């Protein structure tokens, strides 16, 4: 699963989470199996 | 004080009932002893621990 968040959101991509990402765009569930890679891409902008 | 025996099988039956509820007040190291303080105070992931 892969899209773009400011870097302070990133905390929020984790199982059980609240915040306005966890709530209305990307939801893990409280068991889930995986693993959350980020990077800063601001060379891009 | 005749009927002490069976006095004492009624009391000891009181005692342990009181001493299990009361340990519903307890804490065990929780946050709060009250079920609904965790589940209000906390997030989901903190909440369960």
């Amino acid at each position: 699963d892969s899209f773009v968040i400011r870097g302070d959101e990133v905390r929020q991509i984790a199982p059980g989470q609240t915040g306005k990402i966890a709530d209305y765009n990307y939801k893990l569930p409280d068991d889930f199996t995986g693993c959350v890679i980020a990077w800063n891409s601001n060379n891009l902008d | 004080s005749a009927l002490g025996k069976l006095q004492d099988v009624v009391n000891q039956n009181a005692q342990a009932l009181n001493t299990l509820v009361k340990q519903l007040s307890s804490n065990f190291g929780a946050i709060s002893s009250v079920l609904n303080d965790i589940l209000s105070r906390l997030d989901k992931v903190e909440a369960e621990v």
